[PDB]
Order: C-alpha cells, then structure tokens, then sequence
C-alpha cells in the first residue's frame, strides 16, 4: 500500500531572547476591564495638528456622510443629487457636512483620552480631484 | 427588502412594481463605475489602482482591455 | 544471507543523488513560499 501524499514535518529554529509577600487576591489582579477613560478636548487656541484635512480624514468624511445618506435621505444641498456620493461630496466642498473630526494624541495613564475635535467646514479641503 | 429583511430575487417582483425607499438594489455595472485593477505579486504602491469602468457591449471579447501606459503602474 | 524475506525495501530504490543523507536547513532559493502570487496567474512570472 503506497499511500505517498506525506503531510511532511515542519521545525522551527530560533529563540526568542525578549529582554513584600504575594498570594492570591482576586481584585488586586486581574480586573480584564479597562478603566472609563475621559474624553479632555484640547481647547481650540491650543490644537497644533493641521488645519486642512489630510486626503485620509477628507475621504473618511465623505464615505462616512455617504452611508449616511444611504440610510437617511437628509442633507442641506440646494442643488439635488442622484448619487448619495455626489451630496456628500458636495456636502465636504460646500462646508455644511454634519461631522466632526476627533484627532486622538493621548492614551493617559489615568484613563484620560485626549484629543483635537476639529471642525470640517472650518478646515481647508485637499484636492480630491 | 428591509421590510422584510431578505432579498429577492428579479424574477419574483413582478407584485412590486416599485422599490420602497430603504430597499438595496444591486445594479449591473456600467461604464463610468470604479473598479479595483490589480495585477500579482502586487509589489509596488501602485499594483493595485482604481479604473472607470469601460463596459465592452461586443460578446465576444473577454478581455480586461487598458491603455498601454497603464501598464507601468502594474509592470504589465 | 541469502534471504530477501525482510530485505530492506530502501536500499532496493538505489541512490540518484551524491548527498542524499544530508539534511540541509537552508531554503530552496526557487520557492514561492513567501510569494502570495495564485497558481494560475504564475503566467505574470513569465519573461519576455
């Protein structure tokens, strides 16, 4: 009976060099959970990250104003759109589109998120085109 | 359907006669859509792009047709 | 010594190669093991 089709060996060569009394208290340790962390909105004279949104954070927008649209059908165009595409697009340009852009730069150890709540129809607008 | 969850097929709509806001609706592709163009290995930035979509109505052609400059992006 | 009865069934395909008791570590420089390239599309290796 030659079966042949071996499912071969596989090796691995290498190491991994990664360079008061205890017992067991059920609440000093463990706890998975992590703290609620509060949300510190940097005050808008102190924000030094740009004011123009990057492609990313402008292409974010959009597609996120988009699927919106998609599920809801408010917008403040006067010109109409058939494309929910189009009327968040147009949303970006014209400076009227209903999200905010959050830059988070902190994870404090004290359970502190800090971040730059900056405002898109407020902040130069990238190419896109 | 969002009224009733489930999607359906074209050939059993025909009590429907319209399409309820909320409906998703999954249209053929014509010419003018973006389309995801890659080629392997994608080794650069650029292996793989976005293409607005050319439908070739003629039957008989089965290849992805591009212009030849657009080959360097690829290394096609 | 004239028996075959458990003759070793190895010795019986004769060597085709000079070091077929080596094992060497070091891999085959040809492979595609680190290349996620499909196997239909390998025409793309081609040259020309």
């Amino acid at each position: 009976l030659i079966m042949d089709d071996l499912v071969e060996e596989y090796v691995e060569t290498e190491e991994e060099n990664l360079v008061e009394i205890v017992e067991s208290p059920s609440i000093c340790e463990g706890f998975v959970q992590a703290s609620s962390q509060t949300l510190v909105i940097i005050p808008d004279n102190e924000r030094i990250t740009s004011n123009v949104l990057t492609t990313f954070e402008a292409t974010r927008l959009v597609a996120v104003r988009a699927q919106q649209l998609a599920i809801n059908g408010s917008t403040m165009l006067k010109k109409k759109y058939s494309s929910p595409i189009d009327i968040a697009k147009q949303e970006l340009f014209n400076r009227k589109i209903p999200l905010l852009v959050m830059r988070c730069i902190k994870v404090t150890p004290e359970g502190q998120k800090i971040v730059e709540i900056w405002n898109p129809r407020e902040m130069g607008i990238p190419l896109l085109d | 359907k969002q009224i009733t969850q489930s999607v359906h097929d074209i050939e059993g709509l025909k009590q429907d006669f319209r399409l309820e806001v909320g409906d998703i609706l999954y249209r053929d592709v014509v010419t003018g859509d973006v389309a995801f163009f890659n080629r392997q290995p994608s080794l650069e930035r650029s292996s793989i792009g976005v293409h607005r979509i050319v439908v070739l109505e003629n039957p008989k052609i089965s290849t992805f047709q591009m212009n030849v400059s657009a080959c360097a992006w690829y290394n096609a | 010594g004239e028996d075959s009865s458990m003759d070793d069934i190895s010795a019986y395909s004769s060597p085709g190669l000079f070091g077929e008791d080596i094992i060497d570590r070091l891999d085959d420089p040809f492979s595609i093991e680190d290349v996620d390239i499909s196997l239909d599309v390998l025409d793309n290796l081609a040259p020309q």
